[PDB]
This record gives structure tokens, sequence and C-alpha cells, in this order.
């Protein structure tokens, strides 16, 4: 039972699903069909979001660590 | 919880000197009225009187 | 207990305290308080400095609480206070050019001039003369016709009441009624006044 | 002396350059775009001025320009304007609808998530949407004031799902959505059957580029903060035991295209959390971190004196703080200082004073 696993891995975990299904759902979006999860790993913005949801999920709710969550969805979302 | 912690509390039991199967808090009656002693044995209770 | 002899009163008003340099004789007072700088008594948690603060409503507040609850008092001082503040201004907006120009929208002097409407002017006291009891009209001091008239407006609000309507649309109304020289205290007073004009033969009972 | 009304009301024309400003909005536009959610303190302001007047706060600007370019390429995108209780939380949530009506989007408004949760005494079953406990109630409260949030674009909805009713009624296909809606809201014990295979409709329709869908749905942690109704056997339940809300979850899973869902979270009756907490992942729980749909965290702050100047400035031509010493300068910086430059705690002194 993953109740007495401490850190937050990102391996097969329920947000990484969610970033997932967002990279699955924005390639279709932009009808670019390079549908690789594996190469949309390599981007900078689910790797910032997951040391953003790593460092959210040990280390307790800060402001700056919201701000670090809101500079890399920012430039993940297409949102200027 | 679920049986990662039923197990780490009974190998945790056969550790530290607890039961490891479970049992009810009646049933634990005779372990605390175990784990001490009578009330009549006590030096300050049958010697009350010199 | 546990305070002592010589111990002074509060002071508040800041602007004393700006510009006293102007007289003689509370000059020469403050120099001869100041050359003593006393053991003061503390300053109390109920009251302050401030210039949005009021002595009369920290009364009736005060006079209004029942027990340890200073939060449901001040709770309850300051719903009645928006709420007349609101109906006062909802009679502005169905009004004339001078029914807006006559109608007052401050909540303070409404209420001020509702306790003076409040206020008992003759009184009684029980004295005993020939075996009997009989009610003789005094005049009153002003302290106790102010706490009489506190006290009427809060005992009226409390218990002569409906189960149903909430205290603070309660007291609003009161304090409506008693600021149209209309309310049902009025009338207490008014029978009050006429009682005392009904033993108005009895005043020579009184030996001071 | 503050720039305040002269701005009027569009928010398709809010710059930076318009700070501060009180911008009036015809009382008839809130019984089309403000009749379904709004704080339940904040409608004492506006019948006493007829003004329903929205200073601009900066953050309350700031969404609006991730709305100007957020494409309809794009799928459900989740915003949250969180933030210290009382700095209009469910105030900012205000001030993006009444755009994406100027814009013609779909407005899936929902007034409050905790009246979804707490304090509803009777209780029904479900057969239809498999087999859960559910609230026909919250439905009626739901199902009469969505309609008037938008009308034009409810009735160009085809159901082009043939759904079953009862066992005397079906549902007729390529129908106005508005029918379908209200078809049963007179036959209450299925009124909580026209929510879930309804929304889930309105998630088809979305993708295409006639209709722009976006949640809006105020104080989201008590959709996945664990409840307090109980069962018979003094059991309570899951959040994910309510056949009401459970397909209502469904939505911020980003399945659809075409619009971008707007969220605000809410400190009124968050169940089990201290009063203390004020940030989304200390009051949605566990549950509202995982299920996330990587939502943009808006951090609602405190007034700038420029949000704090433009507020008494405008209670003057209104006359409204009655006081005599009270427009002083130090008469200001004790407010200043009572109120600390937060909107709610400083409306509740000018309620009286
Ligand atoms: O332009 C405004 N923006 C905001 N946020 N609030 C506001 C504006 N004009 C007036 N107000 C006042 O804000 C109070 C409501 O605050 P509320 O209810 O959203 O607080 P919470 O805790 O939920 O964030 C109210 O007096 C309203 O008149």
């Amino acid at each position: 039972t993953e109740a007495d696993m401490e850190e937050y891995i990102w391996e097969n975990s329920s947000s990484e699903r969610n970033i997932l299904e967002t990279l699955l759902q924005m390639k279709a979006a932009e009808k670019n069909m390079e549908i690789n999860k594996e190469e949309l790993l390599g981007t900078k913005e689910i790797e910032e979001y997951k040391k953003s949801v790593v460092s959210l999920k040990n280390e307790e709710e800060n402001e700056n660590s919201i701000s670090q969550y809101k500079e890399s969805v920012k430039r993940l979302l297409n949102v200027t | 919880l679920s049986e990662y912690a039923f197990r780490m509390s009974r190998l945790s039991a056969r550790l530290f000197g607890e039961v490891t199967r479970p049992t009810n808090s009646k049933s634990m009656k005779v372990v605390k009225l175990f784990s001490e002693l009578p009330l009549a044995k006590k030096k300050e209770t049958y010697d009350w009187y010199p | 207990s546990r305070y002592s002899p010589e111990f002074k009163d509060p002071l508040i008003d800041k602007e004393y305290y700006r510009k006293p340099v102007e007289e003689l004789t509370e000059e020469e007072k403050y120099v001869r308080e100041l050359k003593k700088t006393q053991l003061i008594k503390a300053a109390p948690a109920g009251k302050t400095s401030s210039v949005f603060e009021d002595p009369v409503i920290s009364k009736f507040t005060n006079m209004m609480m029942i027990g340890g609850n200073k939060v449901l008092a001040r709770s309850l001082m300051i719903q009645t206070l928006e709420a007349v503040k609101r109906k006062q201004f909802e009679k502005y907006h169905a009004a004339s050019a001078e029914e807006q120009a006559t109608i007052e929208r401050n909540p303070y002097t409404i209420f001020h001039q509702a306790l003076k409407n409040c206020e008992p002017m003759i009184g009684l006291v029980p004295i005993l003369k020939g075996g009997r009891f009989y009610q003789v009209p005094v005049p009153l001091p002003d302290r106790r016709r102010r706490f009489l008239a506190m006290k009427w407006m809060i005992t009226e609000c409390r218990d002569k009441k409906h189960q149903r309507t909430l205290m603070p649309e309660k007291l609003s109304h009161k304090l409506l009624e008693a600021f149209h020289n209309q309310g049902p205290v009025i009338k207490r007073k008014h029978d009050l006044h006429k009682m005392a004009e009904a033993n108005r033969a009895l005043a020579h009972y009184r030996w001071w | 002396r503050a720039i305040s009304r002269t701005n009027e009301n569009d928010p398709a024309k809010h710059g930076d350059q318009h700070e501060g400003q009180h911008y009036n909005i015809s009382p008839q536009d809130l019984e089309t775009v403000f009749p379904h959610g709004l704080p339940p303190r904040f409608v004492m302001q506006v019948k006493t001025f007829s003004e329903a007047c929205l200073m601009v706060r900066k953050p309350a600007l700031e969404l609006l320009h991730y709305l100007k370019n957020t494409s309809f390429a794009y799928p459900a995108i989740r915003y949250l304007l969180y933030g210290e209780k009382g700095t209009g939380k469910t105030l900012s949530l205000c001030h993006v609808i009444h755009f994406c009506a100027k814009q013609d989007w779909l407005i899936l408004h929902i007034p409050d998530a905790h009246l979804w949760v707490k304090n509803c005494r009777d209780l029904l079953q479900s057969s239809y949407n498999k087999q859960r406990f559910d609230q026909p109630l919250e439905a009626s409260t739901w199902l009469k004031n969505f309609k008037t949030t938008n009308e034009r674009f409810l009735n160009q909805i085809k159901v082009q799902e043939k759904y079953v009713w009862n066992k005397r009624e079906s549902t007729e296909k390529g129908s106005p959505l508005g029918e379908v809606v209200e078809q049963g809201i007179t036959r209450v014990r299925n009124a909580t059957d026209a929510v879930g295979i309804v929304l889930k409709e309105l998630k088809r329709q979305s993708s295409l580029g006639m209709f722009h869908l976006l949640v809006a749905v105020d104080g989201i942690n008590a959709l996945w903060g664990r409840t307090t109704l109980k069962r018979e056997d003094k059991s309570p339940i899951a959040p994910e035991e309510l056949a009401l809300v459970h397909n209502l979850r469904k939505m911020m899973k980003n399945d659809w295209h075409g619009g971008a869902i707007v969220s605000a979270l809410s400190q009124t009756g968050s169940l089990f959390k201290p009063r203390k907490a004020y940030l989304p992942q200390e009051l949605l729980g566990k549950e509202g971190f995982d299920a996330l749909d990587p939502f943009i965290p808006i951090l609602v702050s405190n007034y700038n004196p420029k949000e704090f100047e433009s507020c008494i400035q405008y209670y003057l031509e209104n006359n409204w703080l009655q006081h005599e010493k009270a427009p002083t300068e130090e008469g200001k910086k004790e407010l200043l200082f009572l109120s600390n430059a937060n909107p709610s705690l400083l409306e509740r002194h000018c309620a009286y004073l």
C-alpha cells in the first residue's frame, strides 16, 4: 500500500497521468500527431511541473512554491 | 490501513514484546492484570498496619 | 484592590497632550502632576484613544451584555447599527428632493436623539409614613435618567416581544419607534409622568 | 478624486490604464449573467446603491488577458483564484463570467459547492446514474437558475443521444436542451437524472466552434473534501458516493475542447479545514491535488493603496461615511489599520460606519 511511501516518486503517479493526458489532448489540439509520451517527457515544461509537484508534495505549501508552479504551468499551457 | 500495516505491527509484536495475533480489549484485561501485581500483595497494603 | 490610594483616572484626549501650553491653572496642575508622574491606573480593555469611538454606545453595549460574551454584544451592536443605517438609506432611495434633504443618515446622532426622547425626568421613591408606602415624585440626577433610558430600551427590546423576530431587527425597529416620539418606551415614560402627576400632593413627604 | 466610474460596462475593454475603476453594470445584466451564484454578503451592497460597481482588482483583470488568447483548440483549462479569506476570491470569479457572456461563451455556473455538500436534509438514491445516493433538491436548485444564465445557446444544443427518462417517457431526439434540462423538473424523482446525462451531452458539442464551455464552480475544496452527510446506521460516506456530484467530477478532466474553465477557492464552509488554511492544496486535499488537470493558481493579493484610495473616495460621492471626523487623514489610517487593506473587513465597518 503506497500510503507508507513517503516521497512523491513521479513513477506511475496520478498528476503525471493528468499532464500525460494533457500532452495527448494538446498534441491532438495542435493537430500535430507526434504522439510519443517518452518524447513528450523530454520537454522543460513537464519536468518543471514534476519538480514543482515534488517540491509541493514534500515541502509544505509556501507562496514561492506556487510562483514556481505558476511559472511552469504558464509556459506549459501556451498562456502569455 | 491494510496488511502492510498488519504485518508491520505483527513483526513489531514478535520484536518488541506484544502479542502477535489480534485480540479483544476484554482479553487484554488478562494481560494487564498479569503485567502487574494483584492488589493484596503490595508492601503498603497487607503491611498497612504493622 | 488591587489598586491603591492616589492612583489617577485614565486620559484619552491626544490633542489635550498636544497643546496644553495655553492656560495657567491646568498648566500648573500638569506641572504638579508630571513633577510627581504618579503610578496611574492602567488603561482598560474596553476603551481606546480613537476618534471613531463613543462613550454612550460602549455603555449601551456593556448594559446589553449578558455575562462574558463581549463578542456577541459586539455582533449585536454592529448588526443593529448597520441595519438602521440601511433602513434610513432605503428610505433615502424612496425619498423626494426635500425628503432627501430632511432625512438623516447618521445612526449615531439619531440614536442620541432617540435616547434624549427615551429619558425620564421625574422619578419615584417608596417612602413609609403612617404605616403605608406612598409613591412620591422626586426629581432625578442626570446619570439616573440616562441609565434608566438605556436599560428601558434594553429590556423592552428583550422580553416584551414575540419569539419570532430576531434581536438586531428588533432593536432597530425599537430605535425607529423611539426616534419618532411614538415608541412604547415613550408611552411608558408618559405613564410615569402621568402617575407622578397623579401623586402630586405627596411631594411634601420628601425630606430633601 | 480616484478614477472610478467613467469606464462603462465592458469586460472586453479593461486596460492597465483602467485601474481602480468602479465600472457600473446595468442591473438587468446581472439578471442575465449573475442570478446563479454570488456571495451572500455582497447583495447588501448593490440594492443599497443600485451600482454594481466592481473596482479594478489587478488579478481580476489579469485572468482576462489569459482569456483573450486561450485558443478554442486547446481543451478544458482549469484556473483557480485563491488567496487569503476575504480578499474577494468569490468576487474575482465575478470579473471573468461577465467577460465570457460578453464574448458569448457557455457559462457552466455552479453557485457554491459547499451547499452541494453540507446542509441538505432529504435524501434519495438512484437507479439510472449507477446506484448511488443523490440530492434531488440540490438538482432542483441548480436546474432553474442555469437556463437564465445563457438562454441563447442552450436551445441551439441538439441532444444527439436517446436517453431513457421513465417507464412512461423517454427523450426525443434533436430537441433543444432548454426542453431537456426542464422536461423533468416537475418530476423531481429523477431531476437528479437531469444533471449527469445532460452536462455530459454539453461535453460533446463543446468540441466544435459553436459552443465555448467553461466550468464556473465556486469553492472546489468541497468537491474532493470528505462530507458530513451520514447514512441510516450512522455511517458517513465519501464525496464519491453522491451521484449528483459524481458525474460533475468527470468534467474537470480536460475531456473536451473549446473553452477555459474558471474556479474560485472559498473559505465559507470548508469542512474539516482550519480557518488559517487558505491555499489550494491546504483546502482541496489530496484528492484535490492528484486530479488537478494542470491548473493555473492565481494568488489574489491584498490591496495596494491604489485599490485602497479608490474605495473610500468612492464612498464620499455616495455620502456613505456618515461620521463627523471620518474623512480626516488619520481616520483613514485607522481603517487602513483595522481592516489592513482587506476588502471584506472594510465593508463590515462601512456597513455600520
Ligand atoms: O471589485 C471588487 N473586487 C472584489 N474582490 N471585491 C469587491 C469589489 N467591489 C466590492 N467588493 C466587496 O468585496 C466583498 C465580498 O468579498 P467576498 O465575499 O468575495 O470574500 P471572500 O472571502 O469570498 O473572498 C463585498 O463587500 C463586496 O462589496
